[PDB]
């Protein structure tokens, strides 16, 4: 049971529907066989995309930390 | 009238004597309102008088 | 409710006849304010404990009122004892 | 709560609360009767003041509290907010009027209009004369005007009472005299025997209930 | 006997969140008509691939959130 | 008498006809009382002593949000046999070259 | 245990307080203790100071009244005081 | 008399006529003190004692949400 | 902690004690014999004022403290619930019926009487007072009302 | 939506229990139970939990109402004599 | 610039005596004082205004102005009501 | 409430297609501006009622 | 605790487990981006908590003063 | 007697069959005073002397 | 005053650890003087306004 700071991260974890399932399953057929460029161009697609949604995910939270943070000090 | 009747604060103040006949009641309704000075309304529920 | 909006006929007061004696007049007083103050409070502290509330932007504007609202409600009313007590003794002792 | 300056009015009209009382109020009337009263009995020291202003503060409330229940409930009313100065002035005007108009029964005209007369911006030549209708001069003086007019009317209206107290005691204290007198035992000090008498008729007369009821029959109408 | 019952209910509960109720099963169907596996020709000037049902059928379900039902041609 | 309570209250997944038939099978059921509403949808209002009143409102919404688990969005699949054309991607070969229809 | 010296501190004030109720009513009557001589800062000092010299259990556990409704306890200690001032 | 009660309503996805039907099914359909509209639209006043005008604001208001 | 109230009115409660003894209770009786036969005695300042309002004020404490504590164990009562404003006035004023009685035994039914008419009839168009029926305000006249009658 | 319900015809208080909770100031056997255990505790457990921020915001509540406690019986003692001698004067 | 009006004359009114002179002072700083934080409240909520640095640099000045005004107010009446009560008490 | 509304709006939009640069340019505004207005009410808010405690402090 | 003397989980629990999943593996992406958002609510919970409790002990310190 | 006292616990890894031995190799159990619950399981009551 | 104008002294991280040092020992003695000073004089108000 849960806050709105996971409301928010759920957002995006649903957002994306597969992908973090998908990355995995690139590189278990990647590392099978490295040298095809099918495959290495499948797998650029998957990791950037990947780290794009991670690095927008975090940086959300942390802004609406700031934004709490700051109402609450008020309470005074 | 067959209605239940509302009357206002400040109009309850007002005072009247004398022997009445309420043989037409929206005909008496209207010109004791024109004589004493009150208004009135009529919801189809419940009739409101205001000073 | 939003979509709604609720008057009253006509707003007469049984509770404007000054009927009831001055220690009524009184015990009304006190039971209200105790009853409403401790509403208050418990109703501040629920909307802490609960932890959909205590992190939304929204909701924490919206305490931060209930909490000010409270200070100054039970600030006045001490002040406005204090001074009534206070002039009782002023003249009884004059 | 509102207001911000509202807030301060009430906070200041509380502050100045017992001088109020003890300046405009029958809590002046009561308190020196019920002194007088004792000395005219001649005890220094029974019952204590701190008993007969507690009881006079009590008779008071009574006969005050009216007016402030009316006027509470009257600003404690949401029916309008205020467009300009003038409506907003006049609408606090109009709430005071009660005490106003308790305050116009006990003050003397006279007295009233020498003061208010008084307050006018002063002229160079003697002020330029006017004569005002009734429902500003009978009706609406000022207050600033009204309040020392009633504090000494009030006075004045108290001693007089004391003055007819003390008229049945001084026979008392004279035929006692002369009796003793008569009996030849001219020495002996007539204080040691009149004061019992004065109490036995301050208690067979009831005095405290009359006074009690007819102090406040004066204000209050009850049937 | 109300606090009793009170309070043994909800730890008897508490005591379960951790069981899962929920099971795999494996079933093997062997195809009587056709080859499993996707299917390849060469020809002179061609190359030609097909798909398997294996295939199809993974290439359909992929992703796919909600419970499957009513197929048609606690 | 003047104790009387009452209240209005509205289901998402319990129809009024299933919470009846909780209540009959507890055995707390009151033909004096009776909950009045649609039994085909979820709201209805309820007036009577405190207790039973305060208990019709607890169990309803403790039922509700029990309920709030079942899932009933279904997918299904239609299979569609083409009988005038190719399915599939078609390609003709032209003397030296071959080119590709959608 | 971290907190015990703050608490025994707040053992001590809390005892010396209901010591006052009954120490000063003696300090009014005496003609050598009365506002007519000894007045000012001086005057509750030693008073407490008394009282914390007389009072007869160990100052550092617990005061036992904690449970109790105070006025009635306070009007109490005042009229034994006042008491014990006649007679001395 | 004097403590009539009164409130104006608006329905974002239930038309009256949708309305009075469920009032007259749950049998607290009061033929003294209708709904006052447009059949058609979803807008409309009301007047009454008030537990009754309480009742009826808030059983349309959560059925509205409920559509 | 507590309720923030109940402690306002406990600091203003223990404010006034003085003047509530001083005014209404048998203090008033006491204080004044004692000095009435010391000036028919005709020597002043023996006793001393000292010697006999101590007295006066100890011998009150007996009469009095076992009605105070009687209300406190009243209110200290762990079982008691509440609904409303009502449903708890009524149970604070049930609570000062103890005073409310030694009040009513040693005063003039009258005198009471005519504070409580005093009170309201200022704000009353009529005369007729059986309107309610004595048993309810037989019992219950105000405190403010039999004070200053005491 | 979900589990929604009011209460129309009456304002009966239902966010708190009323009770004799109303009718009190300090609730003087809780503290007379929290002082027991930070007291009889010697050489039992450990000392010196200045760091675990749970029990840390356990502390908080005690050493502010022990406090607010001996503050309250410092102004009552006081009245109670200054009761006594003004009627002794007066 | 568009839907503007302004009342180009006041009403008027004699002032005769302390009580009006008094009345007056009250009623006009009761109007001027609501006026003002109906303002800032506005202007705290029209986006065009919140988010804009021109027009948050004016803000801030009337937050301020407020803020003195009434203090200054507040002590003045307090410090007059102050200097009564000493001549009374004295 | 639009203000409030605007800004879940964005963020849905987003984390349909994180990549998107034309959505992310949009949200980084709408979050911003959000942003300033929060704070803005507090801290007025909390001067509205700071001034109210002084008065009261003033008499008390 | 499993214990009641007769007379849901809170932020405090899930956070310590949290943390302990976490501290199995610091490099793994998932358990990090889990632990970010349960750290910065209850940093938040626990300094609203104490705020407030600071607020009503000041609201009756003040009403003592002003009784003295 | 008014000083008896009663709880409810609830284990997680032991059960209450194990944890009858531990208090019979003890000699702490005491026929009057028996916990009572389900033997299988991990949760029971118990009442008693405070001690 | 003389050693943050010194440019030698003033860019060598050698000397600026000394500064800080010397900047945080004045302005702790200032300070106890002042709160010193200051309980000093409410003794006596307290014992001759009392
Ligand atoms: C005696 C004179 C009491 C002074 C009353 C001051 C009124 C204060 C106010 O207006 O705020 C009311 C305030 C708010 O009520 P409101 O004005 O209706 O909003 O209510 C209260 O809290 C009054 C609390 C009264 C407690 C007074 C203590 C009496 C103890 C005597 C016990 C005797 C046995
Ligand atoms: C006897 C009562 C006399 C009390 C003196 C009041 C002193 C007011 C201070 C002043 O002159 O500055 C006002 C000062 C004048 O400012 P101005 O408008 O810029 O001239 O503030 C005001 O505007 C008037 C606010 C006065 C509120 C006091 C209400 C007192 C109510 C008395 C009880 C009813
Ligand atoms: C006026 C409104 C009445 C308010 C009553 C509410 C009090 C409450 O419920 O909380 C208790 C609360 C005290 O808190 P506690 O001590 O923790 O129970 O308030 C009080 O201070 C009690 C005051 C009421 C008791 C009246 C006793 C009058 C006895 C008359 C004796 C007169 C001579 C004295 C002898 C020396
Ligand atoms: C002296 C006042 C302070 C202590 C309170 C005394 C309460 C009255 C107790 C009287 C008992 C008389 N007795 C034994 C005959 O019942």
């Amino acid at each position: 049971w849960s806050g709105y700071l996971d409301d928010v991260s759920a957002k995006f974890d649903t957002g994306v529907d597969n992908l973090q399932t998908q990355v995995t399953e690139a590189l278990d057929k990647l590392a099978a066989k490295p040298s095809d460029p099918a495959l290495l161009a499948a797998y650029q697609s998957k990791l950037s995309e990947y780290n794009l949604y991670r690095n927008a995910q975090s940086n959300t939270v942390k802004v609406f930390k700031d934004i709490d943070a700051a109402i609450i000090q008020n309470f005074r | 009238l067959k209605e239940p009747v509302i009357v206002s604060k400040m109009a309850a103040r007002k005072k009247i004597t004398g022997n009445f006949e309420f043989h037409d009641p929206n005909a008496l309704l209207e010109k004791l309102s024109l004589q004493l000075g009150l208004i009135w309304y009529f919801d189809g529920q419940a009739i409101y008088i205001y000073d | 409710p939003e979509n709604a909006v609720i008057g009253q006929a006509v707003n007469i007061r049984s509770m404007e006849t000054d009927i009831v004696s001055l220690d009524d007049r009184l015990l009304q007083a006190f039971s209200g304010s105790a009853i409403a103050t401790a509403v208050d409070k418990q109703t501040i502290t629920n909307r802490i404990e609960d932890p959909n509330l205590v992190t939304d932007p929204k909701e924490l504007a919206i305490s931060q009122e209930m909490i000010s609202d409270y200070n100054l409600y039970v600030s006045m009313v001490s002040t406005l004892t204090r001074k009534g007590v206070g002039a009782v003794e002023t003249l009884l002792r004059s | 709560m509102g207001n911000d300056i509202s807030l301060i009015a009430l906070l200041a009209f509380s502050t100045l609360l017992p001088f109020i009382i003890a300046s405009g109020t029958c809590f002046v009337k009561f308190s020196i009767v019920f002194v007088m009263v004792r000395n005219a009995l001649g005890l220094q020291q029974i019952p204590s003041n701190m008993t007969l202003n507690g009881v006079a503060l009590l008779l008071s409330m009574f006969v005050m509290w009216p007016i402030m229940h009316d006027a509470y409930v009257y600003f404690e009313d949401e029916d309008v907010t205020f467009n300009d100065i003038s409506s907003l002035s006049k609408h606090v005007d109009e709430g005071l009027d009660g005490y106003r108009d308790y305050l116009i029964k006990y003050s003397d005209r006279e007295l009233v209009q020498f003061f208010e007369n008084a307050q006018l911006k002063r002229q160079y030549g003697e002020e330029t004369e006017t004569v005002k209708r009734d429902k500003d001069e009978i009706e609406k003086p000022s207050i600033f005007a009204l309040l020392p007019a009633y504090a000494l009317s009030e006075i004045k209206s108290a001693f007089k009472i004391g003055f007819y107290l003390y008229l049945p005691f001084v026979v008392v204290d004279l035929v006692v005299s002369s009796v003793l007198l008569a009996l030849g035992m001219m020495m002996m000090s007539p204080v040691t025997i009149s004061t019992p008498i004065k109490l036995v008729l301050f208690v067979a007369l009831d005095g405290w209930t009359l006074l009690s009821k007819g102090l406040i029959l004066q204000y209050m109408d009850i049937a | 006997y109300v606090d009793m019952v009170v309070n043994a209910a909800t730890m008897m509960d508490k005591q379960n969140d951790g069981i899962e109720l929920g099971r795999q099963k494996i079933g093997v169907m062997r195809l009587n008509n056709t080859f499993v596996g996707d299917r390849t020709y060469n020809l002179r000037d061609q190359k030609m691939v097909i798909p398997g049902i294996a295939t199809a059928i993974e290439r359909l379900l992929q992703g796919e959130e909600q419970p499957l039902g009513n197929i048609v041609s606690e | 008498a003047s104790e009387m309570r009452n209240a209005v209250v509205s289901l998402r997944n319990v129809s009024l006809n299933e919470f009846n038939n909780f209540l009959k099978r507890s055995g707390l059921y009151n033909k004096n009382y009776p909950l009045r509403g649609d039994n085909r949808k979820g709201t209805f209002y309820v007036s009577g002593p405190p207790v039973y009143v305060d208990m019709v409102v607890n169990a309803a919404t403790m039922m509700d949000k029990q309920n709030d688990g079942i899932e009933l969005g279904r997918q299904k699949i239609g299979v569609m046999r083409l009988n005038n054309t190719f399915v599939g991607d078609r390609t003709y070969n032209l003397r030296d070259q071959k080119m590709v229809i959608p | 245990m971290f907190y015990a010296l703050y608490f025994e501190i707040h053992h001590l004030v809390a005892s010396a307080a209901l010591g006052f109720a009954r120490v000063a009513p003696i300090f009014f009557f005496l003609p050598f203790l009365n506002s007519g001589v000894l007045s000012g800062a001086p005057r509750n000092a030693i008073i407490i100071l008394v009282a914390l010299g007389v009072w007869p259990h160990a100052l550092n556990e617990a005061p036992p009244f904690l449970s109790v409704a105070m006025i009635p306890l306070v009007l109490q200690e005042a009229a034994v005081g006042v008491m014990l001032g006649c007679l001395l």
